[PDB]
């Protein structure tokens, strides 16, 4: 279901990205952000732009960002488009 | 609630909703003056449904009350039943709802996160809704109680 | 250096580094200045070091220094010795963080596009580095150059 | 001027529409508190003699320069101007809480209100407390909390006409602001 | 500076403020008599703050991100033996990427 | 050729790409509330009100606001004699409590253009929990007594940012008194006196 | 000042949360398994076990009520430092005041 | 995304009490047009194609946006309009069951009108659609029912604007 | 991503010269507190849930925000809460290690106080929270390596400030 | 992404017209130019390697960018140089053949001084080495052909300033 | 080991071994004569380092060994010692591989779904390996206790 079972350290499925999104989450970003791949010069691959805007959800938007700064991303603006805040029950 | 859950799964599938679904927001509005009645039960029952709900978790889980215990104390036993007053009153939430969407998103996701890095025994904790089902079935009829029941052993579930 | 492969490595997978690899960056630091000790001897003989390697890489390759060669001419020749005072300069920075990263990093991340965009033949400049290891034996002695033997191999390694 | 029943049809003549189904269920709700809004003017206009009395009064009291002489309420025929005023404005907002638009309100009494202060020379910031408290007064009239007396009223909520009169006072201290 | 020895511990008592109280007495009065004062200085003699303090934030380093590229921002040690020069110079640059010289 | 041209590529394009620039989902350029306040100039005491009331936290979030910001003419109109009984009291430093509610006054959930605002009257509730009608009629919209000065200002999280030229008060906002004496009764026997005995209540007594 | 006090109405709204649990959990039965009586096998918590008691006694108590006391007890700290901040400032205002 | 009772649930957390009078009144009023819903999103399921067919054929059809240099000239563009009228059509029928217009300006609203200035498609004409839309869907739904589609349709058309 | 040693030779590199005594003399400044970092990082990947459970407590375990109403009532949110004060006691020990916070605003800093406003996360609460868990870090790892880990939780307070 | 009958069609076509005379007029133009493109192409991928090879050497080859702390100094920022290179000599290859510069900022232009900003890459050594990359070009098509290469060069130049 | 896992890492990146990596496993190797001897200590101490282990386990969670624990009664409690045999045993595994890896993928990965199914409660017996900590150092040196301690306390971490 949602990400935050009962898994933490020292569990079966391993240590991972754990999102504080609902069941279903409706909530996403607007983010904006550059990438170089820093990958290319030993692997010769077609080269893709990397600067996107794009909207995110709120489900994926902690790992996405999370992993935006793996390969030395930088996050130049991020929102939330579209969910309310401090919404107890309707993030669904 | 029904009616959020049944328009965002069709939301999703590109589609309006079938009668499956729209038979069921039908069966579920009319279903709405008995549901408000069984969670008026729970509503000015929370003196005996906590009190009574915790006087059942203590005499089954000592440990957790005794010295050593996470809810030791006048102070953590006052939070002790606090807690129970929550899930009870997430529970009223759901009958009117008619769905533990409002339970999900409110003490149950992330749950074990919670009660693990409080010291608290998430097990216990279980066990003391289980003695509030125990004392909330046997304030309403059969037909109810097949209801209010229903959703606290989902908490119960989901709580382990 | 060494720590932040520590520190990268055990960031993606979310956790403290463990006990193999705090020794890891304990034995790293407790052979700290013997690199800050080795790379001021290697700093006074740059000037040392690159004469001798001009010696041998063009008595073995006069087709580079020859007319028509790429480093025909003064000022082609010029900056060859610069290409050593770098490549030097570099592996003074990896004797010290204890690894191949600035060796890797600068240098040898997509070396030969860089010399087949320019017309230095990428076979020969792989007799440099190796004329260069060849010169470091010299003016360095049995004890420490072994130590430094290991990272001039790594970048013939990485230009083939 | 307009009424809640006529800016709903030049609203529907912007779209090139029929008044159908859609629109007279705001206009079916709104003669269905039909009782209710005439329950709340009945209570301005009984007491519209005094609650002019009441916040011009008040005006002087808090701001006492405009009694003090080259003021603007020495004059006693410059006195009995701002109690006419007072009661103008209550007049024209009887009247809009009467038709259920700010028409009547903002082409009639706020129309030109602005140069005239000016070019009288009228203090206007002393111009929105002799509006407010009849804001104040109204709000309390119509829930029935006027704190020296209460009329009779069959019960029950009243509370959107409360803000309708407390939106209409607003458009006159924004007017003239 | 302090030059004022001629002007002691008694400086402000102002002397001549006089008040007659009728046809008698004149009853001279010392009062000292302060100004709208406010004494205008900055960071006095204690530090008047019990905790609620985290302000401190790094300069901006342009585009790259705060204190990371300080390659160019240094003083320096050395330059080397051979090192020929640039003669085209195209500018100094904004610290030539937001990446490092360790990529 | 139509003037009204449009975007994209390919056949059936018009000489324009898409989006007007080739983006098709533009990064937005927009600060948030309270420094697109600061970089107006003119909005000085509301933001220094925010950051020192801490309501400057709550029209930080993402939630789709329609602030009515007062320009500090608005502030420095607040010397009425009129509008300072009301409002002078704030100006002490133990009354932070009122100053939140009748700052959170002046923001309305919801994105509410003046342009959506043709000859419509709606109100709405603030943060603050009571009502407040927004008016726009004759292209003059109004916010309780606002008399909006600036039409909008785009901001972040698709907020909008209106100058007004006064500061709307809650409406049952009833000013804080000023600090007093706590007061004591000097006598006990002027209060027993003071109390109608039962045989005074029967009118047995005077 | 001005913020002690609504440190003094966060505590007040903090145990007005917790009343109708905390007089509803006034009179259960709440039995231990150990830590009372000496028969029973109670390992650590005979009393407490080495260096757990803290350096004061609250600070090893959990809960709503006693984590917004602690917030009172560092936000008094800074108010009564800068209240004898201004006790000897004014002690040399007045000693100051004897050479004129 | 909530419905009315979500919205109602939310507010009667947010401040930590139950489900008092007020708060069930509201609920109360809900469920009794609960039966008008379902009956109102029921007709527009069916009618859908022959709603969207007669209101772009009664506002748009034949003007100008339809002939050469038009926004909907060519057939792809015009068969992004039916496309693009479904989903008004579509999330106002989930704004008439959930009874709360929190969907459409979480699902259709946010950058919906940024989005047609950066591809120029005209508001103006957009709104009049959706206007002639509503005013068919009073028809089939009746009065008091085009009157709650209705209110989600203007809500669309007000923050399209 | 630099560490000390990184961020000595790019200095040294970025002039073209060798590491000269003055980059040494760093170098060997970190590698004398290298042994005290280890046993600083060490400690507290043992008491990680240990310090997390000790500052929420200490600082916003029982204030309003706790409460309903307030940002972290529900347990998805309190849940959140922990985990995301993992990162800053976690990351807190790379820059320890690092001996060089470049990693902090490459990979926690950048975009982070963008986003709480997005949600709508307290970054008053969160600061004190961060200082609360600096104020128990000290209490482990001693006084000079509480300075030393204490030196990165400010930085992160400073730049989510 | 149109060529010059792509957009010869799409402008006859956005006002519904037939492709009258001077629709077929630029038609006929561009066709009598088909013979010189596809050499002006041909000999352009036979040299791809040795124009960017003059180019660099020509333009920023020994300029302080290529000494340390320069823009292009490691070898994996030289690298994607002569990768950035190829694109320029390589889309102004699909521009000179199409006869439009549509496909240049659809797929080149858009994003790109945005980007390079990002990076912190000097723009303008960027534009005098594909100057320089031009000046070679005019060398080997001859020279209406490098007339032609040339103005697509001075386009990207254009937009990325 | 960090054999292994410095192999599989350079193994990933399509690369030989570094000399950080295999200045390392030469440093590992040395080191191999003094990891034996650690081991041969904990080897023999088994009876003393677990009995004391249980020692204080019993003395600090009483709750588990009382009338209601999951370890009550003759048979639990020795299942109760049971585990820490294996932990104590484990950690002898970790000294001589180098790191915890053989830790790792026995008594570590899903540690937490087995002691939930099981009822025993997880915190208790991270409470029993931290006994056995303090009775191992202080069966070692200065030197050693660095290293016994070092892989208890990641035992400690991964288990809660
Ligand atoms: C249909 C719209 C309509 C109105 C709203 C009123 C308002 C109004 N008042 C006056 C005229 C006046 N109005 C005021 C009023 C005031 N001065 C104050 O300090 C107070 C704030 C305020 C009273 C509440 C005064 C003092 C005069 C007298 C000016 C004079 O006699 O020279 C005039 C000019 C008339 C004239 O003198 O010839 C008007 C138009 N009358 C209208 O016909
Ligand atoms: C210095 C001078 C001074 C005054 C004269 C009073 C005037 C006054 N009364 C009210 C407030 C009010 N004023 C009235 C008016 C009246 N009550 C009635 O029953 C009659 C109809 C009418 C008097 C003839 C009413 C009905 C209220 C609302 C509350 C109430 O009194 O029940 C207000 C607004 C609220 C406020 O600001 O306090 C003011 C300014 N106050 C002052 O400060
Ligand atoms: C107790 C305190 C005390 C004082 C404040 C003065 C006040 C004062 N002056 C004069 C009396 C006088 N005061 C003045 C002074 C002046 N007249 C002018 O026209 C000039 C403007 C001004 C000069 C500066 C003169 C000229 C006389 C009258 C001659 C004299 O008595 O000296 C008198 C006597 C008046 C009388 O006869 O009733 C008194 C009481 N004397 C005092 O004993
Ligand atoms: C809500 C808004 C607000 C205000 C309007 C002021 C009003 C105000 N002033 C004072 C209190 C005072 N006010 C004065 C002022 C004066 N006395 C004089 O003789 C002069 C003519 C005049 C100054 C020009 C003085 C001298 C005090 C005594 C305290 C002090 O000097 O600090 C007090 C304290 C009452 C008391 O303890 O006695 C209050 C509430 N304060 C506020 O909070
Ligand atoms: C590694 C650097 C880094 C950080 C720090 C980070 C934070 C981050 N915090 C989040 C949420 C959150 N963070 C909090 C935190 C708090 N509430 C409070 O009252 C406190 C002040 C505070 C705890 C200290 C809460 C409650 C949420 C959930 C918000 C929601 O559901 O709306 C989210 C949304 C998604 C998710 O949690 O799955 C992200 C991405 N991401 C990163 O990549
Ligand atoms: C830090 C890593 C690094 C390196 C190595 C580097 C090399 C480099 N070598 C170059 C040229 C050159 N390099 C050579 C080199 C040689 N001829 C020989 O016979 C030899 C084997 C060899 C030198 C030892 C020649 C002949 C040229 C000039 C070619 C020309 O322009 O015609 C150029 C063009 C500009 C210049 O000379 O500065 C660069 C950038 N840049 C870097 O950033
Ligand atoms: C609506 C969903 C929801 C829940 C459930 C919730 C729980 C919750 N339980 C808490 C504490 C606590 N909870 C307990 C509970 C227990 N002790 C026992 O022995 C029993 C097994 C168990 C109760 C039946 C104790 C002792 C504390 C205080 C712990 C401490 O002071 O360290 C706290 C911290 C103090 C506070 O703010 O109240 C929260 C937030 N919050 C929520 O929003
Ligand atoms: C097809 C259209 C298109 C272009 C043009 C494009 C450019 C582009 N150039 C890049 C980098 C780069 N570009 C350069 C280029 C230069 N340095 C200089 O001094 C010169 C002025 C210039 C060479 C002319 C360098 C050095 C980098 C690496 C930057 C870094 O590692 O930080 C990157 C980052 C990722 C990567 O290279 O893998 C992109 C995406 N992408 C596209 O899709
Ligand atoms: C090498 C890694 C590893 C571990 C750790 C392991 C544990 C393990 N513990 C078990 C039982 C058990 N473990 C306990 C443990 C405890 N009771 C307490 O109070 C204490 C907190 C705690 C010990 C310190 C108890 C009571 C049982 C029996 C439970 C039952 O009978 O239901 C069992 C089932 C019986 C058996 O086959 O032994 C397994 C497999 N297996 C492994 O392969």
């Amino acid at each position: 279901a949602y990400d935050m079972d009962g898994t933490g350290a020292g569990s079966l499925e391993p240590r991972g990205i754990k999102s504080s999104a609902v069941e279903k989450d409706s909530r996403c970003f607007k983010v904006t952000f550059v990438l170089p791949s820093q990958s290319r010069l030993y692997t010769f691959r077609e080269l893709q732009n990397v600067y996107t805007t794009k909207m995110v959800p709120f489900s994926s938007w902690y790992a996405e960002q999370q992993r935006i700064q793996k390969m030395g991303g930088k996050i130049l603006k991020v929102e939330l488009v579209a969910g309310g805040q401090m919404r107890s029950v309707g993030n669904q | 609630s029904i009616v959020t859950k049944s328009i965002v799964n069709a939301d999703a599938e590109a589609r309006y909703l079938s009668p499956g679904e729209l038979d069921r927001i039908k069966s579920f509005v009319l279903s709405g003056q008995r549901r408000l009645r069984i969670a008026q039960t729970l509503t000015e029952n929370r003196e005996r449904i906590v009190k009574q709900g915790g006087q059942q978790l203590f005499q089954r889980r000592p440990d957790v009350v005794s010295p050593g215990g996470n809810a030791y104390g006048e102070e953590m036993t006052a939070t002790c039943l606090r807690d129970l007053d929550y899930y009870l009153r997430l529970v009223t939430y759901g009958i009117i709802a008619g769905d533990v969407t409002p339970i999900e998103e409110i003490g149950l996701v992330g749950v074990k996160e919670m009660y693990s890095a409080l010291g608290t025994p998430i097990s216990g904790v279980a066990e003391g809704i289980r003695c509030m089902k125990d004392v909330a079935c046997s304030l309403l009829s059969g037909e109810d109680a097949a209801e209010v029941g229903f959703y606290f052993d989902y908490t119960l579930a989901a709580m382990q | 250096s060494l720590v932040t492969q520590v520190i990268l490595s055990a960031d993606d997978e979310l956790r403290y580094p463990t006990a193999g690899e705090l020794e890891t960056i304990s034995s790293y630091l407790k052979t700290g200045e013997y690199r800050i000790r080795l790379i001021s001897i290697l700093q006074g003989k740059e000037q040392e070091i690159i004469r001798l390697a001009s010696k041998k890489i063009f008595q073995l390759h006069p087709e580079y220094i020859a007319p028509g060669g790429n480093a025909s001419g003064a000022r082609q020749r010029a900056l060859c010795l610069r290409d050593y005072g770098w490549y030097l300069r570099l592996i003074t920075y990896a004797i010290l963080a204890g690894d191949k990263e600035p060796l890797e990093k600068i240098g040898i991340i997509g070396v030969r596009e860089m010399y087949n965009s320019l017309g230095v033949p990428i076979i020969g400049m792989i007799d440099a580095i190796k004329c260069l290891k060849e010169a470091t034996v010299e003016v360095i002695s049995q004890e420490e150059e072994d130590f430094v033997a290991p990272y001039y191999d790594y970048i013939i390694q990485g230009m083939s | 001027m307009l009424d809640a029943f006529s800016r709903v049809v030049v609203n529907s003549d912007a779209k090139a529409a029929y008044v159908g189904g859609s629109d007279l269920q705001a206009l079916k709700s709104f003669i269905a508190d039909g009782n209710k809004r005439l329950d709340a003017v009945n209570s301005i206009v009984s007491n519209a003699s005094c609650m002019v009395s009441d916040a011009v009064s008040g005006m002087i009291c808090e701001n006492p320069g405009l009694i003090s002489p080259g003021g603007n309420c020495y004059t006693n025929r410059r006195m009995a101007a701002c109690l006419r005023d007072g009661e103008i404005i209550l007049r024209y907002v009887s009247y809009a809480l009467l038709a259920g638009d700010a028409s009547v309100l903002e082409d009639r009494c706020l129309n030109g209100l602005k140069e005239t202060y000016i070019a009288l020379g009228v203090p206007t910031n002393s111009s929105i407390r002799a509006v407010s408290i009849m804001k104040a007064q109204a709000v309390a009239f119509i829930t029935n909390t006027a704190t020296e007396r209460k009329m009779s009223f069959a019960a029950g909520d009243c509370t959107s006409l409360a803000s309708e009169v407390a939106s209409y006072f607003d458009r006159v201290g924004a007017a003239i602001s | 500076d302090v030059v004022n020895a001629a002007y002691p511990k008694n400086i402000k008592n102002k002397a001549p403020v006089i008040s007659f109280d009728g046809k008698k007495g004149v009853k001279l009065e010392m009062v000292t008599l302060q100004t709208f004062a406010g004494d205008d200085s900055e960071d006095t003699l204690f530090d008047y703050s019990s905790g609620k303090f985290m302000p401190q934030k790094p300069a901006d380093m342009g585009i790259a991100w705060p204190s990371g590229d300080g390659r160019q921002a240094e003083m320096k040690g050395g330059k080397g033996s051979f090192n020929q020069p640039d003669l085209r110079k195209y500018g100094p640059f904004p610290d030539f990427l937001k990446r490092s010289m360790d990529l | 050729r139509t003037a009204y041209p449009y975007t994209g590529s390919g056949y059936g394009s018009a000489g324009v790409p898409y989006g007007q620039d080739t983006y098709g989902y533009k990064a937005t350029t927009a600060k948030s509330i309270t420094e697109t306040a600061a970089q107006a100039g003119v909005f000085n005491t509301f933001v220094k009100l925010l950051n020192e009331s801490g309501v400057e936290k709550l029209v930080e979030q993402a939630g789709p606001y329609t602030v009515f910001a007062p320009t500090d003419d608005a502030f420095a109109a607040l010397l009425e004699p009129h509008s300072f009984n009301k409002l002078a009291t704030l100006l002490r430093p133990e009354n932070n409590d009122a100053l939140r509610k009748v700052l959170m006054h002046h923001v309305i959930p919801g994105a509410f253009t003046s342009a959506s605002l043709m000859d419509r009257a709606v109100t709405v509730k603030s943060l603050a929990g009571e009502p407040i009608s927004i008016m726009g009629l004759n292209k003059l919209v109004t916010a309780g007594t606002a008399k909006v000065v600036r039409a909008d200002v785009p901001c972040a999280n698709g907020c909008i940012i209106h100058a007004v030229s006064s500061v709307i008060i809650p409406p049952n906002y009833v000013p804080v008194p000023q600090p007093t004496k706590p007061v004591f009764p000097r006598s006990v026997i002027a209060e027993i006196a003071k109390l109608p005995t039962p045989r005074q209540a029967l009118g047995l007594d005077p | 000042q001005i913020e002690l006090d609504a440190a003094y109405t966060s505590l007040a709204s903090s145990r007005a949360f917790l009343a109708p649990f905390a007089a509803m959990a006034a009179d259960m039965d709440i039995r231990p398994l150990y830590g009372k009586n000496p028969q029973v096998f109670a390992g650590q918590f005979l009393g407490v076990g080495a260096g757990q008691w803290g350096k004061t006694g609250a600070d090893t108590v959990r809960g709503r009520s006693r984590r917004v006391a602690a917030d009172i007890g560092v936000k008094e700290f800074q108010l009564e430092r800068v209240k004898q901040l201004v006790v000897d400032l004014q002690r040399a205002l007045a000693l100051e005041d004897a050479e004129a | 995304m909530q419905d009315a009772i979500t919205s109602v649930i939310n507010a009667a957390d947010v401040q930590g009490k139950y489900l008092d009078a007020n708060s069930v009144e509201k609920l109360r009023g809900y469920f009794q047009t609960g039966e008008l819903r379902v009956r109102a999103a029921a007709t527009i399921a069916a009618n859908a194609a022959t709603i969207i067919k007669e209101a772009v054929a009664k506002s748009l059809l034949y003007s100008d946006i339809t002939r050469p240099g038009g926004n909907m000239y060519t057939t792809r563009r015009y068969a992004a309009c039916i496309r693009d009228l479904d989903y008004y059509l579509r999330y106002a029928t989930y704004g008439m069951l959930a009874g709360d217009p929190s969907i459409l300006d979480e699902r259709v609203l946010n950058g919906l009108k940024e989005t047609y200035n950066s591809l120029g498609v005209p508001i103006g004409a957009t709104i009049q659609a959706i206007q002639a839309m509503k005013e068919v869907t009073g028809s089939l739904v009746g009065s008091d029912a085009g009157k709650e589609m209705g209110l989600y349709f203007d809500y669309i058309c007000s923050g399209l604007s």
